C-alpha cells in the first residue's frame, strides 16, 4: 500500500467492506518490522518469514475475493493492484494451473538457485515421503529458506 | 530457462534494513564482509538515487529498486526518462509557480542546513515518514 | 532416558544474553564485536548457564533427520531453538560417535574444522594432527571464588561434573598443580565436555558462594599436552601399539 | 567413480577469492636433479703472473 | 493416489495455507 | 565515442544473481534506507581498519573523538 | 595459476552414489596445514544430507602427505596418517614421521615442495604398499546391603569404561584413581549391590598370595596419598 497522492484515483464504492482486514495485515506488518534483536541468526530468517507469509496471506486474501468468492469489482480489484496491496506477479502465478497454491514468487526462479530448479517447498509432500521412504530418512526439511514455506502445496 | 525478479514485498527490505542497524553477533560476520564490498557499487547507488530525485512536482514518487538479501545496498534500478517535450513543460510550469511564488511572498523561509544534527540519526521512513501525508507540490494551477 | 522425550529449551531468546560483553575499554568496534581504546584486565567470565543434561537432554530436528553434530548451545546449556533446532541435544554416545566416526577424524562434534596446530592455550578445538582425548582443567581456583576445600573434595566435584557429560578413561587431581587431567573414552566426547564446561562454576547449591559464581571467573578447561611421566607415557604407547595391531589386522 | 563439478556464483559483495591475501612465500628451488658447471681450461704462467699486477 | 487421501491429508498440517506444521 | 561490446551493466549484472532481491520502494525510502546503508558501509570500514576513535557523525561528517 | 592437479578425495568419506554434484570454488580458502589458497572444493554426499564435505587442505599438501583432502586419511587404507605413519615406522624400518612444521611462514614452503613424506613414499606405490601390508601380516604370526564398594587389584591400563561396562553386563557410579587403585564404585541402589553381588582381575571387598597383592596395595596407596 503506497502513499496517497494527487495523482492517486480515490479507491472505488466496495473498498469500505475490506479495508479493516487488509488494515490487520498493515499492522502486522508494522509489528512485523522493527528490531527485534535476534542474536540467533535461524530465529531472524523467521521474523523474515512472518513478513512474507503475511504478505502472501494479503495477496491471497484479495485474490480470493476478486476469484474464488467473486465478490469485488474489477476496478477496485486494479486499484488495489495499483496502489499494491496484493502484488499481481503472484496473483498471476496463482491464476495459473499448478501453482494455485504458492508461497511466493523467490521459490520458482530456477536462475538463483544454484541448483538449475525451483525450491523444495514445490516438491508435493507425498512425494517427498516417498523419496524418503525409498532412502529410509523421513522428510529432512520442514521450510525453505526463502520464505517459510512447509510445502508450497501444489495438491 | 529464464524469468524475471520478484516484485518483492517492500516491508521485507524495511525489516532487513532495521535488523542490519544493530549488528553485533557472529551472525551478520559475512555480511559486513558484503557491506565492505558494497563500497565498490555505492557512489554508482548515489548516482541513480539522484538520477531519480523526485521532481518538484512530484509529489511522493516511488521507484523499483535492487536490493542486497543482507541489505548492504539499495539500488535504484528504474532509469528517470521521461518526454522530452512533456519533461520542458512541466519545467516550465514549476518555473512559473515558482517565480509566482517568489513574487507573492513577503518573506521566503529557506531550509536550515545540513537538515538534521549530528546526534539526530536517519530516522525510519516506516516509523515517522510513511504516516504522516505529504504537502501539496509546486504547480501553477491550470484552466 | 533422552531418546524418551523431547529436548527443552535451555532458555528463551528474551533471557538470552546480548553480545556486547562488558565494555572493557572506551568504544565498541562494529566490525569485531570486541572492544578497544583499552584492554586494561582480564576478559574472561563465569557461563550464566549449565548443561543440566537430564533436564534438558532431548529429540530435536536432527534426531529426526541424522544430523551428526551436537549442539554447542546445548553444551554450553543456552541453545535457543530446544526441539527446532537442528544440532543435536544430547550426551554423546557409542552410537553416535560411531555414526560420525568417518568424519570427526577432520573435525569436532560441534561440526567445526579442527587445525594445524593447538592454538598457543592448547585452548580451542583440538588440532587434528592429534586424537587428543584428555582436557587439562585448569582455573579451579578461579571456577570457586577462592573456596579453600580439600583436594579430595575437588577431585569428587570435578569427577562429577565430567564423568555427567561422557565416559572417561580416566581423571586425576594434581595438588601441587592446582589442575586436572581428564581423559575421555572419545574424541568427540572429549569435545563436548570441553566446550560442555569452559567457564563454568565447580560451585554448588550446598556451598556457601552459590549465589557469587556469576562474579568470579570460570573453569579454564583446555587441551592437555601428554604428560613428561613416564609411567603413563608406556601405557600410551602400549594403547598406541594394540590399536595398530586392530588396523593392521583390519587391513586384509 | 564419477561426480559432476560446478561453480555456484557468489554474491557480488562478498571478495571473490576469499583465499588469496598476499602471503609472504619463500620458494624451494627444487633443484633434484643435479647439473655441471664445466669449463676448460689450465694456465699457470700468465695465470700466475697476472694476479701479481691484478 | 486417491484424490481424497490428499484431501484428508492437506487438514493433517496444523496451521493453514502454505505454511503447515506436519507435526 | 562510447564503446558498445560492454553491454553486461552494472545492475544487469546484479540482476541476474540470486542475492538481490528488487521491489518498489518510495524515493525518500530508497535514500534514508541509503543513508543507514551508506553509514553502516562506511563505520565497518573505519572500524575494520581499527580505528574506532574516528567517530562517523550521521550526518557524514567525520572527527575524532579523542586526542 | 591454473587448475592443473585434480581434487584428490577418497570413496568411503565421499559416499556411495553414482552421482554427486560438488561445486568448486577457485582460490577459494587458506587449507587447513600449509595456510595457502587452494581451489576449495565441496558436496553434500547426499541431495537430501545436511551435512556438507568441504576439501579441507589443498591439492599439494593432499599429495604430500598422499592423503585425502576431506577426510585426512591414506587414500589407500583410510586411516590416520599419524598412525599408518607409526604402523610404517613399525614394519620394515624404526623410524618414520612426517612432520609439519608448526611455524607459518616454513610450513607454506615445505607445502611448496614436491617431495613425498616418510609414510606417502611407502603409500604412493601400490607395489610397495603391498609388500608392507605382507610384511605387517608376518610379523603378526555374602550381602549386608552396603551399595558402596571398594574394589582393588587393578591393572594400571584398565579405563573406568570398561569397568562400569563390564558392571553393567553384570547388571549406577564409580571413583577410580589409577595411583592408588582403590575402586571407590557406588552404586544407585542397595538392592542393585544385592543383585550384583548375587550374580557374581576381580578381587571385590564390601566396605563402608593376597598378602603381598596388599603390600603392593599399600605401598602405591600411601605414594598416591602423599600426592
Ligand atoms: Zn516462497
Ligand atoms: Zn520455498
Ligand atoms: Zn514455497
Ligand atoms: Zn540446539
Ligand atoms: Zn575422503
Ligand atoms: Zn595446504
Amino acid at each position: 500500500p503506497r502513499i496517497k497522492t494527487r495523482r492517486s484515483k480515490p479507491a472505488p464504492d466496495g473498498f469500505e467492506k475490506i479495508k479493516p482486514t487488509l488494515t490487520d495485515f498493515e499492522i502486522q506488518l508494522r509489528d512485523a518490522q522493527k528490531d527485534k534483536s535476534s542474536k540467533l541468526a535461524a530465529k531472524s530468517n523467521e521474523q523474515l518469514w512472518e513478513i512474507m507469509q503475511l504478505h502472501h496471506q494479503r495477496s491471497r486474501y484479495i485474490y480470493t475475493l476478486y476469484y474464488k468468492r467473486k465478490a469485488i469489482s474489477k476496478d477496485l480489484y486494479d486499484w488495489l493492484i495499483k496502489e499494491k496491496y496484493a502484488d499481481k506477479l503472484l496473483i498471476a502465478k496463482w491464476r495459473k494451473t499448478g501453482y494455485e497454491k504458492l508461497c511466493c514468487l523467490r521459490c520458482i526462479q530456477k536462475n538463483e538457485t544454484n541448483n538449475g530448479s525451483t525450491c523444495i517447498c514445490r516438491v508435493p509432500r507425498a512425494q517427498l515421503e516417498e523419496e524418503a521412504r525409498k532412502k529410509g530418512t523421513q522428510v529432512s526439511f520442514h521450510q525453505c529458506v526463502h520464505c517459510g514455506c512447509r510445502g508450497c502445496a501444489s495438491t | 530457462l529464464y524469468t524475471p525478479k520478484a516484485e518483492m514485498p517492500p516491508e521485507h527490505l524495511r525489516k532487513i534494513i532495521n535488523t542490519h542497524s544493530d549488528m553485533a553477533s557472529k551472525m551478520y560476520n559475512t555480511d559486513k564482509k558484503a557491506f565492505l564490498g558494497a563500497l565498490k557499487y555505492l557512489p554508482h547507488a548515489i548516482l541513480k538515487l539522484l538520477e531519480n530525485m523526485p521532481h518538484p512536482w512530484e509529489q511522493a514518487k516511488e521507484v523499483k529498486v535492487l536490493y542486497h538479501t543482507s541489505g548492504a545496498i539499495t539500488f535504484v534500478n528504474e532509469t528517470p526518462r521521461v518526454i522530452e517535450p512533456v519533461y520542458t513543460a512541466q519545467w516550465s510550469a514549476t518555473w512559473i509557480a515558482m517565480r509566482r511564488e517568489k513574487r507573492d511572498r513577503t518573506h521566503f523561509k529557506r531550509m536550515r542546513f545540513p537538515p538534521f544534527d549530528d546526534d539526530e540519526p536517519p530516522l525510519s521512513y516506516e516509523q515517522h515518514i510513511e504516516n504522516i501525508e505529504p504537502l501539496d507540490p509546486i504547480n501553477l494551477p491550470l484552466d | 532416558s533422552w531418546r524418551d522425550k523431547s529436548a527443552k529449551v535451555q532458555v528463551k531468546e528474551s533471557e538470552l544474553p546480548s553480545s556486547i560483553p562488558a565494555q572493557t575499554g572506551l568504544t565498541f568496534n562494529i566490525w569485531y564485536n570486541k572492544w578497544s581504546q583499552g584492554f586494561a584486565g582480564n576478559t574472561r567470565f563465569v557461563s550464566p548457564f549449565a548443561l543440566q543434561p537430564q533436564l534438558h537432554s532431548g529429540k530435536t530436528r536432527g534426531d529426526n533427520d541424522g544430523q551428526l553434530f551436537f549442539c554447542l548451545f546445548f553444551a554450553k546449556g543456552m541453545c535457543c531453538l530446544g526441539p527446532k533446532c537442528e544440532y543435536l541435544h544430547h550426551i554423546p554416545d557409542e552410537e553416535d560417535i560411531g555414526k560420525l566416526a568417518l568424519r570427526t577424524e577432520v573435525l569436532d562434534c560441534f561440526g567445526r574444522e579442527k587445525f594445524a596446530d593447538y592454538r598457543e592455550d592448547m585452548g580451542g578445538i583440538g588440532s587434528f594432527r592429534k586424537k587428543n582425548k584428555t582436557l587439562y582443567v585448569g582455573g579451579i581456583d578461579g571456577a570457586l571464588n577462592s573456596k579453600h576445600l580439600k583436594p579430595a573434595q575437588i577431585e569428587s566435584r570435578i569427577r562429577f561434573v565430567f564423568s555427567r557429560l561422557g565416559d572417561i578413561d580416566r581423571i586425576r587431581y594434581v595438588e601441587s598443580k592446582n589442575c586436572g587431567f581428564v581423559k575421555f573414552k572419545y574424541q568427540a566426547n572429549a569435545e563436548f565436555a570441553k566446550e560442555a564446561m569452559s567457564n563454568q562454576t565447580l560451585l554448588l547449591p550446598s556451598d556457601k558462594e552459590w549465589d557469587d559464581r556469576r562474579e568470579g571467573t570460570g573453569l579454564l578447561v583446555k587441551w592437555a599436552n601428554e604428560d613428561p611421566d613416564p609411567a603413563a607415557q608406556k601405557r600410551l604407547q602400549e594403547e598406541l601399539k594394540l590399536e595398530s595391531l586392530n588396523m593392521m589386522v583390519h587391513l586384509i | 567413480h564419477h561426480i559432476e563439478v560446478v561453480s555456484k556464483q557468489m554474491d557480488p559483495l562478498l571478495p571473490r577469492f576469499v583465499g588469496k591475501k598476499a602471503r609472504k612465500v619463500v620458494a624451494p628451488t627444487e633443484n633434484d636433479e643435479v647439473v655441471p658447471v664445466l669449463h676448460m681450461d689450465g694456465s699457470n704462467d700468465r695465470g700466475e703472473a697476472d694476479p701479481n699486477e691484478w | 493416489f486417491t484424490k481424497s487421501e490428499l484431501k484428508r491429508r492437506r487438514k493433517t498440517r496444523k496451521g493453514d495455507g502454505p505454511w503447515g506444521s506436519w507435526s | 565515442l562510447p564503446t558498445n561490446h560492454n553491454k553486461t551493466k552494472l545492475l544487469k549484472s546484479l540482476k541476474n544473481t540470486k542475492y538481490f532481491q528488487q521491489t518498489t520502494i518510495d524515493w525518500v525510502e530508497a535514500g534514508l534506507q541509503l543513508c543507514r546503508q551508506g553509514h553502516n558501509m562506511l563505520n565497518l570500514l573505519i572500524h575494520r581498519k581499527g580505528l574506532t576513535y574516528l567517530h562517523l557523525d550521521y550526518n557524514f561528517n567525520l572527527k575524532p573523538t579523542k586526542t | 595459476e591454473i587448475n592443473e592437479p585434480p581434487p584428490n578425495i577418497c570413496e568411503q568419506c565421499l559416499g556411495d552414489e553414482a552421482n554427486i554434484r560438488m561445486t568448486k570454488i577457485p582460490q577459494g580458502s587458506e587449507c587447513k596445514i600449509c595456510t595457502l589458497p587452494f581451489t576449495l572444493y565441496h558436496f553434500k554426499t547426499s541431495k537430501r544430507s545436511n551435512n556438507i564435505i568441504k576439501t579441507l587442505i589443498c591439492v599439494r599438501c593432499a599429495t604430500q602427505r598422499n592423503i585425502c583432502q576431506c577426510c585426512m586419511l591414506d587414500s589407500r587404507w583410510h586411516i590416520p596418517i599419524q598412525l599408518r605413519d607409526h604402523l610404517i615406522s613399525l614394519v620394515n624400518e624404526e623410524n618414520v614421521m612426517t612432520e609439519e612444521a608448526k611455524n607459518d611462514m616454513m610450513k607454506r614452503f615445505l607445502s611448496l615442495k614436491n617431495v613425498k613424506l616418510g609414510g606417502a613414499q611407502i603409500t604412493s606405490d601400490p607395489s610397495e604398499a603391498d609388500n608392507i601390508v605382507d610384511k605387517l601380516k608376518n610379523i603378526l604370526l555374602k550381602n549386608p546391603s552396603t551399595k558402596s564398594f571398594f574394589l582393588y587389584n587393578i591393572d594400571a591400563s584398565i579405563p573406568e569404561w570398561k569397568i562400569t561396562d563390564t558392571v553393567s553386563q553384570l547388571l549406577l557410579s564409580l571413583i577410580v584413581n589409577h595411583k592408588a587403585k582403590c575402586g571407590g564404585l557406588r552404586f544407585q541402589s542397595s538392592e542393585l549391590g544385592e543383585r550384583f553381588v548375587s550374580k557374581i582381575i576381580f578381587i571385590i571387598p564390601w566396605s563402608s598370595t593376597a598378602e603381598n597383592i596388599k603390600l603392593s596395595l599399600s605401598l602405591n596407596k600411601l605414594i598416591q596419598l602423599e600426592l
